């Protein structure tokens, strides 16, 4: 209940056929057939899983579709495989250099798979039982655990004694344990005892008693990242930099270790690779020294697939002084795959209007999407987008449910484009700041 | 320092140095900044923040800490609830190194391999010397017989803090400033009183104070 | 007693229930349009419904921006979060700035949770603990003025107690749900124990022992985050004096994001949480370099982005970062398009004119007729601003005179004392060695 | 498998004492780089010449990554190989001369050879015995300890000094579990519980490891390989100590540190010593940096430095560039983007472009490797479309040819689907051309 309705939203997957043969308007998506086609190729080839190191750019101009494509590479690639999104401004850093960012962002999508068995004996305790011998080396134990069908007695061992000693239960706590690996947790006290103690306590929270069988059966697969685990090896304790970031340049003999034990166990068969997408949007602001660790990054067994996205012509490659195509330099370039974006007609954008009005939960007349149409197609597709969402709130406000042409039409008279700001600006000029910080403020010449 | 000083079967000497720097507060500040009363929150916000809506909960949070487990190895799962509401002193202190199940996904590096062999090895092997280049530098260039050169020149105790009308403030400047876990840490027990603890009175020695 | 600070006259935008504004309501004077759109805005947030939605007003120079940005906050109420930020408090030392900005996207969503206080105090009477080393239970007994009650206690208050120093005849204070326990003092009834002690004698409670209370407790998902994603360790409840190591800001990861969100989802669930989005609004947006400009994209994209306010000054302007990108109130074309941008209208003669009228009976000063005529023709002249901060020296002057109204003489030596930007230049020109 | 970019080179292909052939190791071509490159083999292999630069130039898809990688191959497993990128050099951490230096280290590699003596079993007994003559005031004056071993075909009981007594106290040895005791220092070490004792009980923890193999007496010649870049992080930090500065800071970020010229002179020596002892032996290796146009001209001057080390290893060097600008300067043009202080230092090897048969060949190597089928006509088209735009974008439509080839149901690729991979994906040339004739910011 987290979740409010973002830019893109309907999007739920690739609308593709089982021949990866794109459907006209199908799981969210309008158009783009070549695009969509080539996606799917894409997916397909995460999917294999025998392929490494594979960049991909998504080319196009504004407003086309690039991230709308990720989004569906991402909801149509499915759960438990690694998408790791980020920008390009996301990599410079203080504490981090631009070559260690990558590395962790190349790391954090791909990831192995683990699979164990966990026999659980979860119940609230009853009544502990300890014996000690004279020479106090060794204790045995009784444990009385009880659930509300099922009450039973087991035998416990020293170092059961000495793991519940520390976090001390007290006859009437939930705990479980687990027979194969002898996990211990405390989940809290019971609820039919909230009324003894009259006073709660700082470390206390009562949890409801469990039912039905004390011994539970239950597979449990775990899918960790590589970065995980180099930021588990590489100090002390290191749970609290997965959740805060202080790394802080992890060196490289810890990653070439753990590259050839996670090789050694997908050769016992304890592991298993689990490849996955990296998405860098807006590519073209990256430093030429990025752009060469990426050339060079893609050729590791351990490389996902890399998808970048630009809306930049023929423009200069940040680090140098020179004009490049796409913002990017010619040997990554041929170090690519092209998937190139193609602008809309009056069609797919009313299909695409009508799709974020259902999702959005408008109720459009045929006239006042028509005219929404018309806009989206003189000015952009998102002023169009927009304007559903503020002319619902109008029509709101006169106390009518579905919307007119008149609540548009009061939407395009409030708010305005970019060239109707371009010409007021313009035609205005002395009433704002300049490049040279010259303005008139008064209003009496 | 100001410290008490003389105007001139045994005699006390107490420890009183002070700051003459003092910093005043109005007990206004104190009792409705720091300390709960009914007609403030701050008891009520520090549970929500520290123990409802902490992510290490395993009443809530279960399948983290089950995941997390399986990473660290580490035998219960209330071990990171722990760790994330600890000071950084109190966790050096009272570190044991317990241990960790093989199943699981922590390590031993080639630099922790060599580092744990040499701990009581001897002189005149070849790894042993290959890992004490700082001893044989410190023995070489006779470094337990030299002077001192530098000492500085004024020493200062912390500021002292002032709150007229108030035994709280005082109280919990004096457990601030003389925590009795960390300053027995930085001393040690005298050897006839760890005798008497031991023996006398019973008490075993994984449970004698960390110093 | 009051203070009074280039605001505080505007109260709301000033609307109807059908959303149209009148000339004269709510502080604002002029501005039908933008007061307008803003009100539309503000349903738009009282809604609930949708995430990133960004609006850019744009105007010159003291035409009403940040007047509007207030009177939205106002009448979203207090309830709703708002977050104010100037476009040069993202840049700083310790973090890079587009985690500043995510700890700025995330201050600008609220939570709410019904919560309760439940306190006992009083004078102790009896501290009885029995074992069975350890203990099971501790009795306490508390009394008050209007009686006497009986507790039972686990361990862990009771070492709480020992902690404190707690005998017989203190009076404390414990609390149910957390445990806190705090030793108010010693009872009047052991005042004369000694003639000199060290202990200070607080009186008996008036009222019951037992109290309970209902409260609400309001919280933004960036407390969370820094509450779950603190480096150096959990800190205790009393700390005068600071930790060992200076905590500084870090990168916090997405991953402790994502807790933070499935812990909260769940919250909500059970009816125990009340999610309240909010606005973050950006003063000078102008000051924003591109790659912040470039993150705002994906970041907008999000499922729980708040509701973005943006100001400008500026026209065709070079945006920072870029050599020859030249684009409209220094915004670049990829983030305008996911922008609307809602006009601001320069002010007319009568408009400047009630607007000071407004500013001197908001700052208790009485004003003639003439110098009002005198004090609109200077704003006219040189601006809107000079004449409301002439306004406060003018009164002073007339203060000083043994007089309660401001008359001309009074605007004409304030005139005289104090200049304009225009005057200054035009002393500036003219002259030999810097000034 | 996984195939990434590489992997169908193994090796230069050269006979003994003779040229390179035309295909071997997965070259084709490339013969007088590849018997250049040979000879630096050998040079290193000859484990004498300290401190040699070679530096390999040509254009881009010309093979110096693939010859770097044919070198770190050739050398084998246990010759250091440290692949780099110039990029990699900058750090927020450290200066980037302590990098290169690091990097420097990383390439020098130790060989050291032991004997350990160790008693290891489960345990039969354990008995601290007493003295004969007792002293006053103490109690438990012990003279010996027995302890029995017990293990697969063996079982030994073993008389030990005193002071072996308070270890196994400190490691809580009882009888059942299985123990590690090195000869020279006692110390003993608990392994675990036995096997055989594994379900005395429902809820345990102590985990539960096999029974030993072999007699429990034995002496092992281990051999341990480390690089002079792990000696130097080994002694820098501080070891096992109970002061909190250590265990402070080992509970913090790890920051690196300049490590001083001193302590490298330290492990110089003692290295040096040992070496002269024949316990240990010394093998360097090859240091590779990728794209050495990226590199500054301070980093230039401390490789001008550095490569006048006693203990320097070999290190090759790649660039695709022409007459550029050296960074960090204004106004030097100079070769390769590489300043003439350094190249008066070093070797130059020529890497050549291909050909049409040297393309196809390459093509049908990389789809052999791929396990792909592909037909005449195929390959044909392939080969004269990377002739006609760039050998890695035939390389890379190799797998979107199998993928709608499998679409359709067949394990052949055909003319067609090189046809319609060719339209789905776009080359460098294209998509600059579709740039070239668009106005929408394209
Ligand atoms: N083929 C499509 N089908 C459905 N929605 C689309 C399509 N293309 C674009 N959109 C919508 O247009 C809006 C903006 O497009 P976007 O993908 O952000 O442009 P860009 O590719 O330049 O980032 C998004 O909300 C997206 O949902
Ligand atoms: N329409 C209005 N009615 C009344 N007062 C106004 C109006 N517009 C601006 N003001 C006042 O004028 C002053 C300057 O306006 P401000 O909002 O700072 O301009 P800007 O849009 O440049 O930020 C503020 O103190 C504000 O209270
Ligand atoms: N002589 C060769 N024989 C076989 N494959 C080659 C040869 N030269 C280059 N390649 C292949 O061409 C691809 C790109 O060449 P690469 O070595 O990256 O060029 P560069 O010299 O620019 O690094 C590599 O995957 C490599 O396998």
């Amino acid at each position: 209940s987290l979740s409010l309705i973002a830019a893109h939203s309907h999007i739920t997957g690739l609308g593709l056929d089982e021949n990866l043969q794109p459907r006209p308007t199908s799981e969210g998506m309008v158009g783009q057939l070549q695009a969509r086609r080539a996606a799917g190729v894409i997916l397909k080839m995460v999917q294999n899983g025998t392929i490494a190191g594979r960049a991909v750019l998504v080319a196009g101009p504004p407003s086309t579709g690039k991230t709308a494509l990720a989004m569906g590479v991402s909801q149509s690639l499915g759960k438990d495989v690694p998408f790791t999104a980020i920008a390009g401004s996301e990599i410079f850093s203080l504490e981090l250099s631009k070559t260690e960012a990558l590395t962790q962002a190349f790391r954090k999508s791909i990831g192995i798979k683990i699979k164990e068995e966990t026999e659980l004996i979860e119940g609230e305790v009853v009544e502990i039982q300890i014996d000690r011998s004279i020479t106090g080396g060794h204790k045995q134990g009784k444990l009385t655990i009880k659930t509300t069908d099922m009450e039973t007695i087991y035998e416990l061992g020293n170092k059961m004694i000495d793991g519940l000693t520390k976090e001390k239960v007290l006859a009437g706590d939930v705990i479980s344990i687990d027979k194969a690996s002898g996990k211990i947790t405390k989940l809290g006290r019971s609820f039919a005892r909230s009324r003894d103690y009259d006073a709660m306590g700082a470390d206390t929270r009562f949890v409801q008693c469990p039912e039905g069988e004390l011994q539970k059966r239950k597979t449990v697969v775990h899918t960790v990242s590589l970065h995980e685990i180099d930021v588990i090896n590489s100090r002390t304790q290191g749970f609290l930099a997965l959740f805060t970031g202080d790394t802080g340049e992890i060196r490289s003999e810890v990653r070439d270790q753990i590259n050839t034990k996670v090789a050694e166990w997908k050769e016992e068969g304890k592991a298993e690779i689990v490849p996955g997408v990296l998405f860098i949007d807006e590519v073209h602001m990256l430093d030429i020294e990025c752009f060469s660790f990426i050339n060079r990054a893609l050729e590791d067994e351990f490389a996902p697939i890399v998808m970048m996205a630009t809306n930049r012509g023929v423009s200069k490659t940040r680090g140098t002084n020179y004009k490049s195509p796409h913002g990017l330099p010619l040997d990554l370039l041929d170090r690519s795959i092209i998937i190139t974006t193609k602008s809309y007609n009056e069609q797919e954008i009313k299909t695409i209007l009508s799709i974020r009005a259902q999702e959005e939960e408008v109720e459009l007349s045929s006239d006042a999407l028509d005219l929404l149409t018309k806009t989206g197609v003189e000015t952009s597709l998102r002023y169009s987008s927009n304007l559903i969402s503020v002319a619902q709130q109008i029509a709101m406000k006169r106390k009518n449910n579905t919307v007119e042409v008149e609540d548009v039409k009061r939407a395009y008279l409030l708010f305005l484009d970019s060239a109707r700001s371009v010409k007021y600006v313009q035609e205005n000029e002395s009433q704002y700041i300049d490049d040279q910080g010259n303005v008139q403020i008064s209003i009496a010449k | 320092t100001t410290f008490g000083k003389t105007t001139s079967k045994f005699t006390d000497l107490i420890y009183s140095s002070r700051n003459p720097i003092k910093y005043s507060l109005p007990r206004l500040i104190y009792e409705d900044l720091i300390l709960p009363n009914y007609n403030n929150d701050v008891d009520i916000a520090n549970k929500l923040k520290n123990v409802k809506f902490n992510i290490f909960n395993p009443s809530t949070n279960y399948e983290l800490c089950l995941f997390l487990s399986k990473l660290t190895g580490e035998p219960s799962l209330n071990e990171f609830f722990r760790v994330s509401t600890t000071p950084l002193l109190k966790r050096v202190i009272e570190r044991t190194n317990g241990p960790k199940n093989t199943d699981s996904l922590s390590f031993k590096t080639i630099t922790q391999e060599l580092l744990e062999v040499t701990r009581n090895a001897p002189s005149e092997g070849v790894m042993a010397s290959l890992l004490n280049v700082e001893k044989h530098a410190y023995e070489r260039e006779y470094l337990n017989c030299i002077q001192r050169g530098y000492h500085p020149n004024v020493s200062a105790p912390p500021v002292t803090i002032e709150v007229l009308g108030s035994s709280h403030v005082t109280n919990s400047i004096n457990n601030e400033l003389f925590d009795p876990l960390i300053s027995q840490a930085l001393s040690d027990i005298p050897a006839i009183t760890q005798y008497n603890m031991h023996v006398k009175k019973g008490i075993p020695v994984e449970d004698f104070p960390k110093t | 007693v009051t203070r009074t600070a280039a605001h505080t006259h505007i109260k709301g935008l000033g609307l109807d229930e059908s959303g149209v504004a009148k000339r004269v309501e709510g502080g604002f004077v002029g501005q039908i349009e933008a007061r307008e759109a803003c009100g539309v805005i503000v349903d738009l947030i009282k809604a609930k419904k949708m995430s990133g939605r960004a609006i850019l007003l744009a105007g010159g120079p003291s035409t009403g921006k940040t007047a509007l940005a207030l009177a939205i906050s106002q009448e979203l109420g207090p309830k709703v979060p708002f977050c104010p930020l100037v476009g040069s408090e993202l840049y700083s030392v310790e973090v890079k700035k587009t985690e500043t900005l995510m700890e700025n996207f995330r201050r600008a969503i609220g939570l709410r949770i019904k919560e309760t206080k439940e306190v006992y105090e009083g004078e102790v009477t009896e501290l009885t603990p029995e074992d069975a080393k350890t203990i099971s239970h501790v009795i306490v007994g508390l009394k008050s003025a209007k009686g006497t009650k009986t507790l039972r206690l686990d361990p862990t208050i009771y070492e709480s107690i020992q902690r404190e120093k707690v005998s017989i005849g203190d009076v404390i204070y414990i609390e149910a749900n957390t445990g806190a326990v705090k030793r108010v003092g010693r009872s009047d009834a052991y005042a004369t124990e000694f003639d000199l002690e060290t202990e200070e004698y607080v009186p008996l409670p008036k009222g019951e022992v037992h109290k309970k209370k209902e409260i609400v407790q309001d919280v933004t998902l960036h407390d969370l985050d820094v509450a779950n994603a603190r480096p150096q360790g959990g800190q205790d409840v009393i700390s005068m004096m600071g930790q060992l190591l200076k905590p500084k800001k870090t990168e916090i990861t997405e991953k402790l994001r994502q807790e933070v969100n499935k812990v909260v989802a769940k919250y909500i669930d059970q009816g125990v949480a009340e999610l309240i989005p909010g606005v973050l609004f950006i003063d000078e947006v102008n000051m924003l370099d591109i790659e912040i400009f470039t993150y705002l994209n994906k970041a907008l994209e999000s499922n729980i982005a708040p509701v973005v306010v943006l100001a400008s000054n500026r026209g065709m302007t070079t945006v920072r970062g870029t050599e020859d990108v030249i684009s409209p109130h220094g915004v670049p074309p990829d983030l305008i398009d996911r922008l609307l941008i809602v006009r601001t209208l320069p002010y007319d003669k009568d408009e400047i004119r009630t607007i000071i009228e407004r500013r001197a009976t908001v700052e208790r000063l009485q004003v003639e007729s003439s110098a009002l005529d005198l004090l609109a023709t200077m704003g006219t002249e040189t601006s809107l601003r000079y004449a409301l901060q002439l306004l406060a020296p003018c009164g002073i002057l007339a203060q000083t005179s043994n007089r309660k109204e401001i008359v001309v003489n009074d605007v004409n030596e304030a005139k005289l004392l104090f200049l304009d930007a225009k005057r200054s230049t035009k002393i500036l020109e003219t002259s030999a060695n810097y000034l």
